[PDB]
């Protein structure tokens, strides 16, 4: 037990290798119907192979946001899959390494990772986006906007930044519900119903944050801590299945 | 008996890389339908058929996709655990895993097939009748100046064959040292034939060039890369 | 301190793999556990460390039942492991190796964590790949680090797994002393080998097993003079 | 037939962890390759069966120049091969893992296809995991499917590299019966075992290599009695 050990670092950088392989292979396409759907009406002189494809390449910054939950989960299953397959995660487990460090050896890369997401997601995504929308109509929000969004606006009133101000919380409970259904014994449970069972329950609590979040026209919850308890309601089952 | 195994490997990861690929990419269709339900000014009926009809344009992309990366997921799965180099010293060649990504490329390439004629038209004809020019069947009657059809809606098909062909030397690459990390050329090899082929339609379709001399030495020389990089050893 | 199993059991499609197994091994004495490739002396290596759940089994560190503790519980009380089927980190290297379990043990500090990384690979002699990969390694060399890995965590009641399989016939004499040096600090083993000319010629007691039972037990200088063990194992005029 | 290797040389670092090896071996007598894990008796088993390219060498098949063939061209030569890194298909049964290399040689019908694999199966004493799985095996019952699976093709002159690596001690005394009743039929084996009282007991010449030097050959009652092997070999004082 050491901050950022040698251990936080080798699988630290074995998922690395794969959230950015799972990111630029979603990214890129999403990159392809927008870059069918931008060209197969182009109708004017401007939209051909350049200026309608510019919109795509402008717009990448735009698909990282709301893929990386999608590739983060993604990549860490694909990263730890390699991991106890060839048995040398369970030598961790047999000296000491605990499974809740393991899991907090992912916390230390890859919430440093949204962090990112984040610092690109407010300052040169709504930059990049809306400077799209120049080169494409020439002749033819934010999060920090929202706190303006406050009161000045005249399930709703406040329940649209507090639910992306903690993304670095709700990207790390889908963590721990992912990397709790790796751990088993390697003879019988062949390595693929692990990974596709860790998406699918990583994948159900993707969905109960936009299907439980507006739900504050029941009893008049406050929003900013309504908005809160799916990820802690699952933050503590979670620290329990890697506890048993 | 081991092209039954090479087989339902694939088959295995092709199928858990094809849902997992259209439940990223349908969840974001379906948290734009918040953002066009309240502000919108339109009511929820239609979000209910249009997730299930927003799928032929969806699946026509990743169904060549959900081939060659379900290929590499198990073929590099297949060397790293040395079950290859037993294949090779006991007989058969590196025309058996050949002959093996070719049957289920078969398997995709009927689906594929059945996506693009028999379910794409199906779709805009329930697109457009609720929640609302060239989707038809058959093109061998008409002689329309947009033949970016039956040139763009057959190398979908043509585009299965030939990806599942360019990836089997693509995965050689775990005897004992290196990387896992090969899905790169494959995939960066992937965006430059749909930024060419698909693309050729509407700045080299519509009355600029001819979308059957440009849309296949576009695709015979990205075909012909897929049998010079897989013979290489009587190169000279 | 006595590490005890007690009546272990495992099932897996109705076979009865292991049947009524009872082994207890002190502290300061190495223990064998032999017998063909059927009994499953890996499924009882499985069953005390705790990596497949057992069905009928009792396993005491002395006073207590940790029978339902996970894995990694057991690892901190005492219990170490080496696995059978080749498991290093394939890309730390092998300084790496050593290092990667001695950021454990919250009793040295970063001097002693250096001189016995620096130590290990000289008992072992594998100083000269000190920084190589660990996929580039080599069968026996690969063997010779996770053994060197399993003695760093500084556990008791190592259950070593294969150690000697495949290594050299230098290199086994060369463990087996620094097996030995380890027994005399309080340390006690169960060494599951198949060359039974080594692994008889440490241990002080054996647990021959056969398909699911035990059939014999006693000194080294017993279990060659046993006739039913002849039969079943060792071979014949051994 | 005659195998032979002349001169090979193999660096990966600008180690040179293989230097000037010269091995020859007949059909119908097996040879032993033995050394510490120092010499490289299995990247000289890459350089002749063809899995990593040689850098100096020169392989012929007593007539021919089979030195820049692929892997497979020389496996229907008569060169085989049992790998040591645990390689068995893992999700075919062992009764298909038998039958997955007998879909070749089209010299067997459907009649004595079965027959092999249900006679192997018995030599073997492997008949009651007939379907279990392939991950479902344990260690040494693992090692006697590749070797079982590396008998069925076949060839002339197999490599087998590291076959006792913890298998029994009776299983070893059946497999070594079996080797030797191939041995009468025309066959040449390359055995590189570490036990050295099974491997050398068997054998009738040995190559003793040294880190990437041979340092001794003979008759294995000779192997023993030379004073340079028992210092970097061979443990001491031994019998
Ligand atoms: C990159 C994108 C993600 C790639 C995901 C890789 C997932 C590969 C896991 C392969 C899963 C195999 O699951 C099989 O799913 C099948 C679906 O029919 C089950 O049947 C089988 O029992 C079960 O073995
Ligand atoms: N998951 C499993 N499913 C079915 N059978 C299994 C499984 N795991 C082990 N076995 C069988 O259980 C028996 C013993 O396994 P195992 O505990 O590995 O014995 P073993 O001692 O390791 N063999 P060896 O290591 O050479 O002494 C063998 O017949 C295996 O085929
Ligand atoms: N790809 C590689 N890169 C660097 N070093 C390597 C590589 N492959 C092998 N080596 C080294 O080459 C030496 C011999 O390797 P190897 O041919 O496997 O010997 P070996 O005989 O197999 N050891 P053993 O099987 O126990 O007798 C060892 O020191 C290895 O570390």
């Amino acid at each position: 037990m050491q901050p950022f050990g040698v251990l936080d670092r080798y699988i630290g950088k074995t998922i690395f290798t794969t959230i950015m392989m799972t990111l630029f292979m979603l990214v890129s396409l999403s990159g392809i119907i927008k870059f069918v759907d931008q060209l197969k009406k182009a109708g004017q002189g401007s939209y051909d192979a350049l200026g309608a494809g510019m919109y795509t390449l402008l717009s990448v910054p735009k698909d990282v946001q709301i893929f990386f939950p999608m590739a983060a989960l993604l990549g860490a299953l694909l990263g730890l899959g390699m991991l106890a397959q060839r048995s040398e995660l369970v030598v961790m487990q047999a000296s000491g390494f605990t499974r809740m460090q393991v899991a907090l050896s992912v916390m230390k890369t890859a919430i440093p990772l949204v962090l990112l997401t984040m610092a690109i997601g407010e300052w040169v995504a709504p930059q990049g986006e809306q400077m799209a929308r120049n080169y494409r109509a020439q002749a033819m929000l934010s999060i920090s906007g929202l706190h303006n969004y406050v009161k000045y606006l005249k399930g709703r009133y406040q329940l649209n930044m507090w639910s992306k101000i903690f993304q670095p919380l709700s990207v790390a409970v889908m963590m721990l519900m992912a990397l709790s259904f790796i751990f088993g014994p390697l003879r019988s449970v062949p390595m693929g119903v692990r990974v596709v069972t860790g998406i699918s329950f990583g994948f159900v609590f993707y969905v109960l944050d936009q299907i439980f979040g507006p739900l504050t026209l029941v009893y008049g919850i406050p929003p900013i801590i309504g908005a809160l308890l799916p990820s802690a309601s699952f933050f503590l089952i979670s620290l329990w299945l890697l506890m048993r | 008996i081991i092209i039954r195994y090479l087989v339902r490997e694939t088959l295995k990861s092709q199928l858990a890389i094809l849902f997992i690929l259209l439940l990223i990419f349908f969840c974001q269709k379906l948290v734009r339908i918040l953002g066009a339900a309240v502000d919108g000014d339109i009511p929820a009926n239609l979000v209910l058929s249009l997730l299930g009809l927003g799928v032929p344009e969806m699946a026509q992309l990743i169904l060549p996709l959900s081939l060659f990366l379900g290929l590499l997921m198990t073929l590099g799965k297949l060397y790293t655990e040395s079950e290859i180099t037993v294949m090779h010293a006991c007989g058969l060649s590196k025309a058996v895993l050949v002959k093996a990504a070719m049957i289920l490329a078969v398997f995709t390439a009927i689906v594929a097939a059945v996506n693009v004629m028999w379910a794409g038209p199906w779709s805009s004809r329930h697109q457009d009748e609720v929640l609302e020019m060239d989707m038809r069947t058959l093109w061998n009657t008409d002689t329309d100046r947009a033949r970016a059809e039956l040139n763009w809606r057959i190398t979908l098909v043509v585009t299965v064959f030939m990806m599942a062909l360019m990836v089997v030397p693509l995965s050689v690459v775990n005897p004992r040292q290196g990387r896992v990390l090969s899905m790169l050329p494959a995939m960066l090899l992937y965006l430059l034939f749909f930024l060419i082929q698909t693309s050729l339609k509407s700045n080299g379709g519509k009355g600029k060039l001819d979308p059957t001399l440009w849309m296949w030495t576009v695709n015979l020389i990205y075909l012909a890369l897929a049998i010079v990089l897989n013979l290489w050893d009587t190169v000279f | 301190a006595t590490l005890t199993a007690k009546n272990l059991a495992k099932a897996y499609k109705g076979r009865r793999v292991v049947e009524d197994v009872s082994l207890t091994v002190n502290s300061g004495e190495i223990v064998g556990l032999l017998g063909p490739n059927g009994a499953g002396k890996t499924t009882t290596f499985y069953m005390v460390v705790g990596i497949v759940p057992r069905d009928a089994g009792n396993i005491i560190i002395d006073d207590d039942d940790i029978s339902l503790l996970p894995l990694h519980a057991r690892a901190r009380r005492g219990i170490g492991y080496l696995p059978q089927e080749a498991s290093i980190f394939r890309r730390l290297s092998v300084y790496d190796n050593l290092m990667a379990v001695l950021q454990i043990r919250d009793d040295l500090s970063a001097e002693q964590r250096e001189d016995r990384a620096n130590e290990l690979m000289e008992e072992f002699h594998i100083e000269h790949l000190r920084d190589s990969m660990g996929q580039s390694l080599s069968g026996g060399e690969r063997r010779r680090v996770e053994i060197a890995r399993a003695l760093a965590a500084n556990p008791k009641f190592i259950l070593l797994d294969e150690p000697f399989a495949g290594v050299d016939p230098i290199s086994v004499i060369d463990i087996k002393r620094i097996i030995e040096h380890l027994r005399d600090s309080g340390l006690g083993v169960l060494i599951t080998d198949h060359n039974v000319r080594e692994t008889l010629a440490v241990c002080e007691r054996a647990y021959i097993v056969s398909q699911g039972h035990l059939i014999a037990h006693g000194t080294p200088t017993e279990i060659l003079q046993d006739e039913h063990v002849k039969r079943v194992y060792l071979g014949e005029d051994f």
